[PDB]
RNA sequence: CGGCCGCCGAGACCCCGGCGCACGGACCGAUUGGUCCGUGAUCGGGUAGGCGGGCGUGCCGGUGGCGUAGAAGCCGGGCC
RNA sequence: ACCGAUAGCGAACUAGUACCGUGAGGGAAAGCUGAAAAGCACCCCGGGAGGGGGGUGAAAAGAGCCUGAAACCGGGCGGCGAUAGGAGGGUGCGGCCCGAAAGGAAUGAGCCUCCCCGAAGGAAACCGCGGCGACGCGGGAGUACGAGGGGAGGGGACCGGGGUUGCACCGUCCGUCUUGAAACACGGGGCAGGGAGUUCGCGGCCGUGGCGAGGUUAAGGGGGUUAAGCCCCGUAGCCGC
RNA sequence: CUAAGCCGCCCGGUGGAUGGCUCGGCUCGGGGCGCCGACGAAGGGCGUGGCAAGCUGCGAUAAGCCCCG
């Protein structure tokens, strides 16, 4: 099935903006009762992490 | 409570005198009368399908239940099916019944019947 | 065959809040964008700047059941309200003095609707 | 086949036996069946000798096709199934010694349940005219019988 | 043969309660959906055929679950 | 995102095997005990096959071995049963029988008694009058009654539902071509499984979505990956102007 | 306490459906590998096991013989 290249972006627009959205998140089934804030941003030290 | 009660008369009274609506010839073979069902008739010399008086009758729209009660437990309360406790949990005990799954087995049940008996909650099924 | 409707969640708010502002202060514009909005999807108006510019007026405000293309030429200064806008519209718009805007905001600056313009 | 149809069995009270894939003819054997149901074991075997001995003959009331009268009251169709006869007289003799070593009376014992059903079937064939070959089969019997010792 | 007087007799006609459909209206649900109100003497048979909704089966991506305190399957029965 | 032992290759197995034809050549059926054989020691009977005891096992699942349906056959139980006619059924109820659970119900069933309102419809006794007569008209009276909608008291365990059968009335099977089917027109012994608008190319339409005087990539290339998924480029070409 | 007979439920026989399982099939982008024979091939016949009939493997050294890992 093909799929026009400016559609899936905006596809992948609307996903990206979706994440940040908590209701959606929390009635996806993901617990994020303890989450300090949605979206969550991390330090890129993160990155480096190999254990 | 005064217009369900008669509704919930008027549906009692409409299906007990309903048949049950069964195929052409269900009785004659054992193929259809192990496995009895409804299938409309569909023959060009069909008496069934012409709908001549002496023979079964089809179903219609007309022998549906009143909108308020259609669905509704014989007791009147609305019925939940249940596979746990964490599902009983969000039951309203006013209005609807917990029906407790055919599949969940007797260690399950016990939680189920204490957490319902503690609840307020009617169970169809206590057992 | 059936008409499914817009797939849209957003145009379908769009279309009920439409609906629920015409019925509070009692005009019939936002119904009317209302029924034209939901028209088929292969018949949805599109309308060119060339045609607002030929029969729109400076200072005044227009409203596209639909989409706004950008071929031709706008030189009147008008405020345009549509579903959607292509890039070379809205930069044509703006550079001629007026402002693209979505139906909400039209009717957050002008509930009433009076003055505005339907063009398909 | 090692299942009885009876459904209370009582091991005190109660004695039984059976025989498997006997080639004899089922019908025949429902027919002497039907007849030795509810007699005394020691009636039931009288009555098997005087069958074998041709000196009375068994009635017919199911499968009686195209089958003469007999002498006396009652008949109707009848005949001398002997080997049915001999075959169930081994049944009753075997049930008889069961209940003997169970600890029974053996002159009050009757037969309360006796019954016979169709078991497998031996395939063979049978040329005919015209190049066809015709099936030509034996249908083997179950004997199943409990007696009790009544009071 | 010329007339008359009573009675009996349909799913037709009248009345009560219920269902759906057609049209218009108000509300809620993040895709085809849901609730309620109003009009129908001028809606309710149906072959070929056209259109809309729904029931059921195997597998996949997700989501929420059940089971050796007994799953699928199978015989009988209760309820919608 | 293939099928799951009548499927999938013809062959899940001693299958291109058995078997058919002189030959060229044609070509099947057939999987499953159990965790472990612990695969039933000993006793009575039988010519034997086997049968009955007694053991093993969570369970005989007993080798004729997972589950074990339908058709068919034997027995037990409930109903009918030798003066009675219709395609084997429909509507209504009455006998006899079953009714623990999942349906109602001792927070009260069948049932009995009493009070109120009441749509369409709708009497009679009694009295007066008209007609030769069947009968009709006015008062009684829009009264008694009436589908259904409500309230109160008594009793204390059945109602709903199911099997069979009895009676009253109705009812000439199913699919099919045909103007016309119960048809002396064709296809219809029973049961279980299988079984018949699929794929590509081109063209016309519609439901929806993206971009929009522009739209879109094909072959292929690069990054990443367990992977053919994922990301980016690729203007040749095609259509529109 | 109905002879035959018909319907319904229970048990039993007959039968092998259903459900579950699967060392077998089928289809695939990519990857590997693609000849053997007069130094006698492919294919076939017959033999070969203590008890051995089929299949498989082997060839009078015959379900095998020797050597380096």
């Amino acid at each position: 099935e093909d799929i026009n290249k400016k559609e899936k972006r905006l596809a992948l627009m609307s996903a990206i903006a979706a994440t940040a959205n908590y209701d959606l998140v929390r009635a996806r089934g993901h617990i994020i009762d303890n989450v300090p804030q949605l979206p969550l941003i991390v330090v890129d030290d993160l990155q480096k992490v190999q254990k | 409570e005064k217009e369900f009660k008669r509704l919930l008369r008027v549906r009692a009274r409409l299906k007990r005198k309903k048949p049950r609506f069964l195929r052409q010839e269900w009785w004659r073979y054992p193929k259809f009368k192990n496995d009895p069902k409804w299938r409309r008739p569909k023959g060009i010399d069909s008496k069934m399908r012409l709908k001549l008086k002496g023979k079964p009758r089809s179903p219609s729209i007309g022998w549906s239940s009143p909108k308020l009660v259609r669905g509704l437990h014989p007791s009147g309360y609305e019925e939940v099916l249940v596979h746990n406790v964490k599902e009983l949990e969000a039951l309203d005990p006013k209005r609807q019944a917990a029906r407790i799954a055919h599949t969940v087995g007797k260690k399950k049940r016990i939680e189920i019947i204490k957490r319902a008996e503690e609840l307020g909650i009617k169970v169809l099924n206590p057992r | 065959m059936k008409r499914t409707g817009p797939t849209d969640p957003n145009l379908r708010r769009l279309i009920r809040y439409l609906r629920k502002k015409s019925n509070e202060y009692g005009v019939k514009i936002w119904k009317d964008v209302a029924w034209r909005l939901e028209r088929p999807r292969r018949q949805r108006a599109e309308v060119n700047v060339s045609k607002i510019n030929r029969y729109a007026n400076d200072g005044e405000m227009i409203v596209v059941p639909g989409s706004v293309l950008g071929a031709g030429k706008l030189e009147k200064k008008v405020i345009v309200a549509a579903w959607k806008f292509s890039e070379t519209a809205r930069r044509k718009i703006i550079e001629a003095g007026g402002e693209a805007i979505t139906i909400e905001e039209l009717i957050e600056r002008n509930p009433t609707g009076s003055g505005v313009r339907i063009m398909e | 086949r090692f299942g009885y149809s009876f459904q209370n069995f009582d091991p005190k009270r109660m004695a039984r036996a059976s025989a498997r894939d006997l080639r004899i003819s089922p019908k025949l054997a429902v027919e002497v069946c039907r007849e030795l149901r509810g007699m005394m074991l020691n009636d039931a075997l009288r009555y098997l000798d005087d069958v074998i001995a041709l000196k009375r003959p068994v009635p017919l009331k199911r499968y009686n096709d195209s089958q003469g009268h007999k002498p006396g009251k009652g008949f109707g169709p009848g005949r001398y199934p002997v080997k049915v006869a001999k075959a169930i007289k081994k049944v009753l003799l075997n049930v008889k010694n069961n209940a003997v070593q169970k600890g029974l009376d053996p002159d009050k014992l009757k037969i309360i349940h006796i019954a016979a059903h169709k078991g497998p079937v031996l395939r063979g064939w049978y040329p005919r005219a015209f190049g066809r070959a015709t099936p030509f089969n034996e249908q083997t019997t179950h004997i199943e019988v409990v007696v009790e010792e009544i009071r």
